[PDB]
DNA sequence: ATCGAGAATCCCGGTGCCGAGGCCGCTCAATTGGTCGTAGACAGCTCTAGCACCGCTTAAACGCACGTACGCGCTGTCCCCCGCGTTTTAACCGCCAAGGGGATTACTCCCTAGTCTCCAGGCACGTGTCAGATATATACATCCGAT
DNA sequence: ATCGGATGTATATATCTGACACGTGCCTGGAGACTAGGGAGTAATCCCCTTGGCGGTTAAAACGCGGGGGACAGCGCGTACGTGCGTTTAAGCGGTGCTAGAGCTGTCTACGACCAATTGAGCGGCCTCGGCACCGGGATTCTCGAT
């Protein structure tokens, strides 16, 4: 099934999985990748972008776009968990 | 004058994707595809009859030719569709 | 002035020509070649216009598939540059 | 005539084939290969045409030639 | 009535029987053979057009075109296995780059 | 019970190309396989040609064509010459 | 009646024009089979058969055997370009392969 | 009444030196030790396809015995036509 | 006096000359036949084989692997290796279109 | 580098055997030799689509420069695989036994070729709407120094 | 590593045209209702070839042990091909117009399916002997560690 069916997903900064793997996961889950800071439903990175509060993640914060770890998509693929749990039990940002 | 499969293809398209249409080139490819698969199954059904000295292609030569030509789940599902159809047709 | 590095535009071209479906050889010189080759097996021929289109679709598809096999042979040799020996290998494995 | 298959036209084909870098000896090699490929398809298609007593080669003549060589081409049939 | 309607098929059972006889595939053709064959052709037709319409819907386009047939047939393992040597006019090829060819 | 094979005609042809030479039963079995394969290729192609042109009859013309398609180059020209020479003799 | 005369003997063939005509009908290849067709086909089968046995007997002579065996058929076929082209996807039982080592594999 | 116990692991019956002998006939001078399991994989895939088709010709005939003709027809339709067992 | 030893690859060449000259079936008959029965029982239980049907299966298999090894050998030589390796088999099969 | 052992190969020749060539019955399938219906060879007509050729546009092919990253020849070194001696295990061969099932014959009846009559399906061909091709401006996605 | 610039890309919005979806008339092929004869489903019998099994020999497999030569990493450098510009040419287009020849039509006759009576040709079996295989011993080739 495709949980991200209509959703836009921003990728920021360093990732352990490469860009094409994260894009392939977004596609397999039905969502759309972007690089634009202010129009996504979810933002994705390692801890680094929120840990630094990088200028691009400050735009994500002022947009109130909730942030998930790179590996939190692995659970979105691997389990039956609800979207809210995947964005609350799994979250990086204090905003959302 | 010039027969084809095009309207039956279109009726199948209306069953699987009601909103969808099909370009003339794509419809020409479906006519090509249906004729190829038909020639494969009929050729192999013929060869099955000759190896067994049978005069007749029955539903069973078709079923075997299909089990030979198709891979895996296409083969299993195709045989089920043939079984369903001949069952339904019989009454 | 600005400049892309070697191989960057080649990758940009791979993405482009894999995304499109148009025939890649100019029509008229391909048609002209077909006439020369045919003229030896019989003089005074004519072609349906669609028949030359079928030949172009065949030749382009065959050459593209051969170039994919050729690409593997160069990669196997740890090259990225294809060379005539790669074509000759691929064709000999195919048994052409 | 075969040199009318231009250098960039062969590059475009190699690009569709995913090829990144191309040693220049490939163009003349590919022209050779293509001429062999066309000779066998045309000779078979022309044989079907001439068998049928036609002078005009049909799309079907090409399709049958390709089909007997197993390079089965849909869309013209 | 019609043999297609007794079979519940959209495919043309009557035509299929006539083509089986006229092709010289055998001396005789039993009444169940064209029913089974029409069912199999209809199923495979639906199995391709299922995927082709999904490929079209993946994209924005609403009518199937040769590109969509090629992408469907090559993405599916079993159709690609069934149609390995077939060329589709105006198909192009799968988007596919070997990883060795990329930067870094 | 009664089988049939090409074996005696294979043997006659052998005596004509090489008078002194004999042939093994396995080699003879291979020739019977080969003769049947080539017969089925030619007859199969001649069927397609007839069908494609709406002709109901396979004739010498369909065979002569099927041979130019199936055989390579010089092997084809000789086979076509042999087929021709045999039919003109048989016409007498 | 006149004395019976085989169609093979009219054609000057060893191959059985009668059996070939039978098989062309019973193999369902067409509705009808024209009277020259089995002669033409028999001549072609005979020519190819003679063409193989020609080369096979030569290979057996070169290998100093009076009897053709499957090995000589394989060697004779792979030694002729048009036969190997005609038979490129055929396996010969008991054939083995051409004697062939790639030149780079030999000692310096 | 009788039966035989199910056969196991007979793919390792294809001995290391048997694979070496095949490669020697194939003109191979030196063999990396990783080739043997890969070769067994390929041979098993080949045999699965040929047997599946041959068994299907046997089933079609309503026979229980697989014949040389069942095998020859399988190989023929797979484009690996074998002479020496037909006729 | 040191024992006589051929240098490496020298006996391998002699084996190639031997096994290309001969027509023997190179796989042990009985283990090949057990493998056939072992595979076959996945499609239909309690099958039987004509003895010649097993011979035909072996002749096919030996020819198939020998041919694949020739293509594998070309792939190794093209990479400037003398040694065949699993990537050669994977390449040869992919260019043949067996995968 | 050219030169002695020595190891495997290729080469005589006596044996002795079983697979191939030949010969004989004889069953049946090929031929001889008569209809007759129709496939298809041939003649005529017609109209369409392939070839020819024309002038203009502008996309594409070409030729040139240049530099960088690739191919690749070179060296080291590390370990794998080959070659060779020993142990062992199972393949192989002969021969034994039972009986599954493959091959064959014979019946009889289901069904499918075949004819005739009927009509609805599906084709050829009109036609109007709207999917998507072509801009056209726009807001990215990602590459390349420069830090 | 970040960051700015740039520039190639994919994205909204707008038109607009020609391709496809639908509607129509009709004509021919499927389908309904027969008929009838032969294809193949089922029984029954036979015997053959398959599967199981046993004991003995010895060929091949598995194994262990060196050690040298091959894979492959690293790397120095010569050059050949990628990216980009200015140049030029020939592909494309949309035009016209011609006419060969693909296509349908109508006739009629050459031949090939058909039947049946007839007989030699090819197959199934029994031989018997000579081409081959098999050692046994022999000379020749080619390799290797000397030099």
């Amino acid at each position: 099934d495709k949980p991200l069916s209509n959703m836009k997903i921003l990728t920021l900064g360093k990732l352990s999985r490469n860009k094409d793997e994260v894009k392939a996961m977004i596609e397999k889950l039905g969502g759309k990748l972007t690089g634009t800071a202010n129009k996504a439903s979810l933002c994705i990175s390692t801890k680094k972008e929120v840990e630094k509060m990088n200028k691009k993640m400050e735009e994500v914060k002022e947009a109130n776009i909730r942030v998930v770890s790179e590996d939190f998509l692995q659970d979105v693929s691997a389990s039956t968990k609800s979207l809210q749990e995947l964005f609350l039990a799994h979250i990086l940002s204090p905003w959302g | 004058r010039k027969e084809s499969y095009s309207i039956y293809v279109y009726k199948v398209l209306k069953q699987v994707h009601p909103d969808t249409g099909i370009s003339s080139k794509a419809m020409g490819i479906m006519n090509s595809f249906v004729n190829d698969i038909f020639e494969r199954i009929a050729g192999e059904a013929s060869r099955l009859a000759h190896y067994n000295k049978r005069s007749t292609i029955t539903s069973r030569e078709i079923q075997t030719a299909v089990r030979l030509l198709l891979p895996g789940e296409l083969a299993k599902h195709a045989v089920s569709e043939g079984t369903k159809a001949v069952t339904k047709y019989t009454s | 002035p600005h400049r892309y590095r070697p191989g960057t535009v080649a990758l940009r071209e791979i993405r482009r020509y894999q995304k499109s479906t148009e025939l890649l050889i100019r029509k008229l010189p391909f048609q002209r070649l077909v006439r020369e080759i045919a003229q030896d097996f019989k003089t005074d021929l004519r072609f349906q216009s669609s028949a030359v289109m079928a030949l172009q679709e065949a030749c382009e598809a065959y050459l593209v598939g051969l170039f994919e096999d050729t690409n593997l042979c160069a990669i196997h040799a740890k090259r990225v540059t294809i060379m005539p020996k790669d074509i000759q290998l691929a064709r000999r494995i195919r048994g052409e | 005539n075969i040199q009318g298959i231009t250098k960039p036209a062969i590059r475009r084909l190699a690009r569709r084939g995913g090829v990144k870098r191309i040693s220049g000896l490939i163009y003349e090699e590919t022209r050779g290969v293509l001429k062999v490929f066309l000779e066998n398809v045309i000779r078979d298609a022309v044989t079907y045409t001439e068998h049928a007593k036609r002078k005009t080669v049909t799309a079907m003549d090409v399709v049958y030639a390709l089909k007997r060589q197993g390079r089965t081409l849909y869309g013209f049939g | 009535k019609t043999r297609s309607s007794r079979a519940g098929l959209q495919f043309p059972v009557g035509r299929v029987h006539r083509l089986l006889r006229k092709g010289n595939y055998s001396e005789r053709v039993g009444a169940g053979a064209p029913v089974y064959l029409a069912a199999v052709l209809e199923y495979l037709t639906a199995e391709i057009l299922e995927l082709a319409g999904n490929a079209a819907r993946d994209n924005k386009k609403t009518r199937i075109i040769p590109r969509h047939l090629q992408l469907a047939i090559r993405n599916d393992e079993e159709l690609n296995k069934l149609l390995g040597r077939v060329t589709i006019a105006q198909g192009g090829v799968l988007p596919n780059i070997q990883a060795v060819l990329l930067p870094k």
